């Protein structure tokens, strides 16, 4: 859980970057 | 869901916010016992997922050219 | 060797010191006009590359299941 939760909060960091950019156009 | 494409490399696929979180990243072990991504990795956008699969034929071809 | 898989995301299959690496990374345009590789990305070797393509049959299932 120590790293589990840690490497979870940062998931949205790439979610709103890589998982959210292709639907912006094309 | 958690798939594996190599040693210490897993694919995280689960619901996140309002989209499917598809993240391909290295997985390190948690002090407790679980596994989580490190730094080297990239998330596969739903749109990128298709494009990547379609480009595979060309990508793979380039690999054999080197 | 530059295959576009999305917006600002390109798969670059380049040989690094005698190692064909399929680096799936982002590319941001500099003030000059060239696309430079970002820090977010992952370099997959032909080995993991094969597994990635094979795991598609499993990953795609989770993606197509909303």
């Amino acid at each position: 859980y120590g790293a589990l939760d840690m490497a979870d909060f940062e998931f949205e960091q790439m979610f709103t970057d890589a998982l959210g950019i292709d639907e912006y156009g094309g | 869901a958690m798939f594996q494409i190599g040693k210490m490399r897993y694919v995280s696929v689960r619901d996140f916010k309002g989209k499917v979180l598809i993240d391909i990243r290295e997985y390190w072990m948690d002090p407790e016992g679980e596994m989580k991504p490190g730094r080297k990795g990239i998330s596969l956008n739903p749109e990128q997922w298709s494009q990547l699969k379609e480009q595979i034929s060309d990508i793979d071809d380039a690999v054999r050219k080197l």
